[PDB]
């Protein structure tokens, strides 16, 4: 139940809430207050879950799914088998998160170390906000929200797109994607880079960090370094939740219309709109 | 069905390589062990792995994981509970000590070499060219612990050298000698450095290095430790 | 504030590092760049050198080349004039041959020839670079993971523009070189294919995509969280388990129950990374040539 070098750090203290009543594990897992919040959100949500199941009628995780009310509820509450189960799953869900978040932090105090993971988390959790909470409500209903199933959560992320054309054309959602592809990119020559470098060719001892700058370099003349890597994939991935919060948060508010057409802006400037040639004259 | 076949040996696959991922990560730490150092009776559904050997360089020597394990040091830690799973009080001062936050582990008590076989870190006064290239200069600026009072003063950087990087803050006490201070727990300012971790009378209690112009990776995990430990130590 | 370490408080610098040597031919390697303190405050000043070798200089020529025979065509699309090239550079498109040329080289230059021939550039563009990504491991010594890493990223590729357009008999399933064209093509694919939603192999490539964030967020921000103890020299932490190491993989193991080591983390991250492309590589190689319709194929299989 410790790894080899554990129990020099499981002592007193870190917490946020509760003093010692909570600071123990269980096996592997730190417990505390947020470790008791979290269960109780989850397991209250996966009960709802599997009741709205029944009133639904099936016992498959493939068709299992929960909607939000209807979009004539507005934002007021609705019978639980017509969308009160959602609302309540939502807040059931929220509280989760927020609670592991918190719980996060409460290792982080116990262990000595910075901040980053919760906060890195917290903008997952700001996404996730973001389609079943901010921008339903400023949208005026629970109805717009996603819903909850494997296959039926798809299919809202495509009526959705729909809804506004080829959703490609939202140029946040661009910046997003660009962000994705990026850090992706940068998650495989990062893996590969140091692997090389712990795994050189057989019977040869292993390489420096002097190598992955050196390889670099060579390869493309420049190299961001051992610290700067680590900036960078934390920063391309929380820039890539970052554009697709935005890009979702002006869709159905301040822009409505087919996203193709928003480009027009650009074609349409006075000292181009009017040449002949090209595409667009 | 091709696209059928495809999927299911995907799947076949994906399974096949998070078993060896859990595996390749189980080169440390493992065999899981009950509080008292001994093996613990479930190790879970994985196997260790074969092990593999690290050709170190410098004639440093090899490095072969998993192998046995041991902490090489006394840990002043006692249980609090009479059964499995709780927190584990410091019999002395943790901070001392070097347990909870404040812990440290006995790597090599070598300085960590560059690709040329040169000390990695010296401070900049020792590194040829080294100078600062950017941002305020924290040589010379007075240094603040978490109480508000002066602990010291900056007397040097010490600076990566293949990676071009300031490491730590090299301080000087009210008795004439220094510690290190890691860069990553200050705040240069354009008055004072900042250093939230510690209070002013636990500057002394620093880990010191026996060479002044090189530290091991034994030293850097002692200051390292024990700054750090000071977030829940020091109020 | 307490300090975070995304951005450095203080640079320093040094003489130009001009790197290993190893095997490594010092005939083609440049001098030193400049060096940026932009760039500075978050990773490393110093650009350059580069090494350009044979290899090096063929790759880079072609694919100017590939770039140049695009941005010919979008001046002819834009009849030479500045202002409409650039009020419609978004627009433009160069598309490959019609279906009725099939997988011929017959198609005149301005109806798939030229098409044709930024593709052959773009054919040895890229593979020599990537044999530019092995040659430079091979003559530091290294472990070749970035070039088998980048052989996954050309999977994707060469299905798209090459091995699908074969096997489906012409070259106009191929992708076209402009931004919103390509971008059309894409969506029209999916519509074509009875919604790529139903593709297993498209959810798996998101799957993963999804993952490369969730994983290099959590790695990038467990190495600075751990900074303070040197964590990101993660060679020497690999070779010399130090604190770091240790709070790193605890904070996992008390958050979700288990945890990677220091050399472990990055097989985790080259997999999530390289099976993005790999199962979309699959996905879209299986579309149009076995199965014609997602959503069909869905409901038998
Ligand atoms: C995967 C399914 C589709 C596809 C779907 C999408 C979608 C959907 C989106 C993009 C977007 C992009 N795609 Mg596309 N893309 C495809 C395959 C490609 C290929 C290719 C060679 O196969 C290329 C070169 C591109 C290139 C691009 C860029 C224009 C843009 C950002 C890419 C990126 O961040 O990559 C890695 C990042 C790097 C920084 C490395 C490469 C650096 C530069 C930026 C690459 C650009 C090359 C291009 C020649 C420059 C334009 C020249 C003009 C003067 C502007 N796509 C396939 C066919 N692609 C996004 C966009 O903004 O489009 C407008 C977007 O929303
Ligand atoms: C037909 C579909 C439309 C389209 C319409 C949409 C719509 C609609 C949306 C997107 C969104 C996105 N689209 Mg788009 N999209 C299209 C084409 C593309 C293409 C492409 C190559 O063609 C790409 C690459 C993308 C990519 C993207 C991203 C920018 C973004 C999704 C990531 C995200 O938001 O994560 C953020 C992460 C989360 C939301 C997850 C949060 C996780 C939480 C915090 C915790 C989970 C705990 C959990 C319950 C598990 C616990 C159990 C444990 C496992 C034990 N789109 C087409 C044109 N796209 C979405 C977006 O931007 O959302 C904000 C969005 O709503
Ligand atoms: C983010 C933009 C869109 C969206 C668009 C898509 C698209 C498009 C696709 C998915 C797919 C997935 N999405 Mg979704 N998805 C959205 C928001 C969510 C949320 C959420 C709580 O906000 C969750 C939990 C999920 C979960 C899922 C998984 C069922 C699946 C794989 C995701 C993944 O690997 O991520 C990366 C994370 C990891 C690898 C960590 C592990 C995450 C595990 C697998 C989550 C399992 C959750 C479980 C099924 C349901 C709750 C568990 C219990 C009730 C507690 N999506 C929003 C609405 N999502 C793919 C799929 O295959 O769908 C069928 C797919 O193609
Ligand atoms: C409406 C559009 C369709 C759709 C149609 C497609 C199509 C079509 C495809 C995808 C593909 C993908 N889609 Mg989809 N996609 C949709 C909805 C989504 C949604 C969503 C939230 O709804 C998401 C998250 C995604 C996400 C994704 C990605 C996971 C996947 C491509 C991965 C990648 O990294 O490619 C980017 C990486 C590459 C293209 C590799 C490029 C490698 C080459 C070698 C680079 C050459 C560089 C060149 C030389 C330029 C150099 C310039 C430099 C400056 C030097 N799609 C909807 C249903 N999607 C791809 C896939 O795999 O499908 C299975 C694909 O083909
Ligand atoms: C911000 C950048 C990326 C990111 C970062 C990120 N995620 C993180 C973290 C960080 C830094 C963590 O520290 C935390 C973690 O512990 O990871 C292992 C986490 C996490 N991100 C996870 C998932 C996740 N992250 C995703 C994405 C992202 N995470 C971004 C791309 C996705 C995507 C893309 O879809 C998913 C699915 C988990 C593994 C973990 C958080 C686990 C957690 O909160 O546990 C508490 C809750 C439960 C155990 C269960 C709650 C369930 C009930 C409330 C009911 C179910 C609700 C309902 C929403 C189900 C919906 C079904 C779907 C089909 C729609
Ligand atoms: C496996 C998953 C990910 C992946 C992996 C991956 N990519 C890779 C690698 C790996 C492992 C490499 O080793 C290789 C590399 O060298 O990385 C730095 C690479 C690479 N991936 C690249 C791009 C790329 N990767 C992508 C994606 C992905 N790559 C996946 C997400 C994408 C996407 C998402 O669309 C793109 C666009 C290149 C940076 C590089 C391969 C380079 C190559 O083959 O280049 C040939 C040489 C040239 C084209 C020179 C021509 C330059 C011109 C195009 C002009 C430049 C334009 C302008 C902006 C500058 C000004 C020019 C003026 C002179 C006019
Ligand atoms: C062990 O250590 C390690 C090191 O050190 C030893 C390292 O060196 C490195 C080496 C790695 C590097 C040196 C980094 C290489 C660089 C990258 C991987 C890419 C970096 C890219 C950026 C700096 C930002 C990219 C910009 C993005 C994604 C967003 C903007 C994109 C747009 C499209 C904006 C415009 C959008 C609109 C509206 C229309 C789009 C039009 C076009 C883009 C055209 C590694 C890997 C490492 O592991
Ligand atoms: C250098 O450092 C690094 C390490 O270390 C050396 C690390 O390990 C990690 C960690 C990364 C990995 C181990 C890689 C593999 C991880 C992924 C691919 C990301 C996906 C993660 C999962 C799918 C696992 C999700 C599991 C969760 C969220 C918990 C599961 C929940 C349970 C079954 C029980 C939960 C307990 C509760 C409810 C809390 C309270 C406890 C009780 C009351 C009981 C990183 C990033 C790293 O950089
Ligand atoms: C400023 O003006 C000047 C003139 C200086 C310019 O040069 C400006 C330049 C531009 C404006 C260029 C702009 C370029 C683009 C917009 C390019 C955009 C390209 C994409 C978005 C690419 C998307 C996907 C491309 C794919 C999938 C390519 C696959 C290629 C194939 C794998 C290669 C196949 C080879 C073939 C078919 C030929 C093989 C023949 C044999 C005999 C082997
Ligand atoms: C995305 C896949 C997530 C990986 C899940 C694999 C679970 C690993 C659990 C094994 C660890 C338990 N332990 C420490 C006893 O070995
Ligand atoms: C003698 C002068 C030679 C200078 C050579 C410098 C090469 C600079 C190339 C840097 C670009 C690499 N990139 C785009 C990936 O960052
Ligand atoms: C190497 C990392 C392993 C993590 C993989 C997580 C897989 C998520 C499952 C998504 C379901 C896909 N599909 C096609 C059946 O819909
Ligand atoms: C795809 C979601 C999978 C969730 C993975 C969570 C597994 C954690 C297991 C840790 C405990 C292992 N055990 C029983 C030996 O203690
Ligand atoms: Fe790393």
């Amino acid at each position: 139940a410790l790894l080899s070098f554990e129990r020099k750090y499981r002592v007193p203290g870190g917490t946020l809430v509760g003093g010692n009543l909570f600071d123990f594990w269980v096996g592997p897992f730190y417990v505390g207050f947020f470790g008791v919040a979290t269960f109780f959100f989850a397991a209250l949500g996966i009960i709802l879950i599997a009741w709205s199941a029944v009133l639904q009628g099936t016992w498959n995780p493939q068709l299992i799914s929960v909607y939000p009310p209807a979009l004539e509820y507005g934002l007021g509450g609705a019978p639980l088998a017509k969308g009160g189960l959602w609302q309540i799953i939502t807040i059931c869900a929220t509280g989760a998160f927020v609670s592991w978040a918190l719980r996060e932090v409460e290792i982080c105090r116990k262990l000595g170390i910075g901040y980053h993971i919760p906060f890195a988390f917290a903008f997952a959790i700001l996404a996730y906000l973001t389609l079943v909470l901010f921008r339903p409500v400023m949208m005026g209903a629970w109805g717009y929200a996603a819903p909850y199933g494997i296959w039926t959560h798809l299919d809202w992320v495509s009526n959705t797109g729909y809804t506004y054309g080829n959703f490609h054309y939202n140029p946040a959602h661009m910046i997003a994607i660009s962000f994705f592809f990026t850090n992706a990119l940068a998650l495989a020559l990062h893996g590969a880079l140091v692997l090389s470098a712990a795994n050189p060719e057989k019977g040869k001892e292993m390489r420096t960090p002097d190598h992955e700058d050196t390889f670099f370099r060579d390869l493309v003349g420049y190299s961001i370094g051992t610290l700067g890597i680590h900036r960078l994939g934390l920063l391309l991935s929380l820039s890539a939740v970052f554009f697709s919060a935005l890009c979702m948060i002006i869709t159905g508010t301040i822009w409505f219309d087919q996203w193709v057409d928003w480009w027009q802006w650009w074609v349409k400037l006075p000292w181009w709109a009017n040449i002949p040639g090209g595409i667009n004259g | 069905d091709l696209a059928s076949l495809a999927i299911y040996s995907f799947w076949i696959f994906l399974a096949g390589l998070i078993y060896y991922l859990q595996t390749e990560n189980m080169r440390e730490g493992y065999p899981l062990e009950n509080e008292d150092g001994t093996p613990a009776a479930n190790q879970g559904p994985f196997p260790l792995p074969k092990p593999k050997t690290f050709i170190l360089p410098h004639g440093r020597g090899t490095l072969t994981v998993p192998g046995p394990e041991s902490e090489d040091r006394p840990i002043a830690l006692a249980r609090t509970a009479v059964s499995e799973g709780f927190p584990h009080a410091p019999t002395g001062d943790p901070m001392k000590d070097g347990v909870g936050p404040a812990s440290w582990v006995a790597r090599r008590d070598l300085p960590e070499l560059d690709g040329h076989g040169h000390n990695k870190i010296k401070p900049m006064k020792a590194a040829a060219g080294f100078h600062v290239s950017a941002g305020k200069n924290p040589i010379g600026l007075p240094v603040r612990g978490c109480d508000l009072e002066i602990a010291g003063k900056v007397v040097d950087i010490w600076v990566d050298i293949p990676e071009q990087m300031a490491r730590f803050l090299e301080v000087e006490l009210k008795d004439g000698s220094t510690r290190l201070l890691p860069m990553q727990m200050v705040k240069v300012q354009s008055n004072r450095v900042h250093v939230n971790a510690l209070s002013s009378d636990l500057f002394a209690g620093i880990p010191t290095i026996k060479s002044p112009t090189e530290v091991t990776l034994l030293e850097e995990d002692k200051i390292c430790g024990y700054v750090a430990g000071g977030l829940m130590y020091a109020a | 504030a307490e300090y975070q370490n995304i951005f450095s408080q203080v640079q320093v610098r040094g003489p130009a590092d001009l790197g290993m040597t190893e095997d490594v031919n010092l005939a083609n390697r440049s001098g030193v760049g400049p060096f940026s303190t932009l760039l500075g405050w978050f990773g490393n000043a110093q650009l350059g050198p580069i090494y350009l070798g044979s290899l090096g200089v063929l790759s880079l020529f072609s694919g100017l080349m590939w770039f140049f025979t695009i941005g010919i065509w979008f001046w002819y699309q834009a009849g030479w004039n500045p202002a409409v090239f650039l009020r419609d550079l978004f627009f433009f498109s160069l598309e490959p041959p019609a279906p009725e040329y099939g997988l011929s080289f017959a198609a005149p230059l301005k109806e798939g020839g030229l098409w044709l021939i930024a593709s052959f550039f773009m054919f040895v563009a890229v593979w020599s670079w990537w044999g530019r990504t092995y040659l430079r491991a091979q003559a530091l010594g290294m472990g070749k993971h970035t070039a088998w890493a980048f052989l996954s990223a050309i999977w994707l590729w060469m299905v798209l523009g090459f091995i699908r357009p074969i096997l489906m008999g012409s070259w106009s399933e191929a992708v076209p070189y402009g931004i919103f064209s390509h971008l059309d093509w894409t969506n029209n694919f999916s519509l074509v294919h009875g919604n790529l939603f139903y593709n297993p192999f498209h959810g798996l490539s998101i799957a993963f995509l999804y993952g490369s964030a969730l994983l290099f967020a959590m790695h990038g921000a467990t190495i600075l969280a751990v900074s303070r103890f040197g964590g990101e020299r993660e060679l020497e932490q690999i070779a010399d388990r130090g604190t770091a190491a240790e709070r790193a993989a605890l904070f996992w193991r008390w958050t979700m129950g288990f945890n990677a080591t220091m050399e472990g983390i990055h097989r985790w991250a080259i997999w999530m990374a390289v099976l993005v492309t790999l199962t979309g590589g699959i996905g879209i190689l299986l579309s149009g040539t076995v199965v014609d319709n997602w959503y069909v194929w869905g409901q038998n299989h």
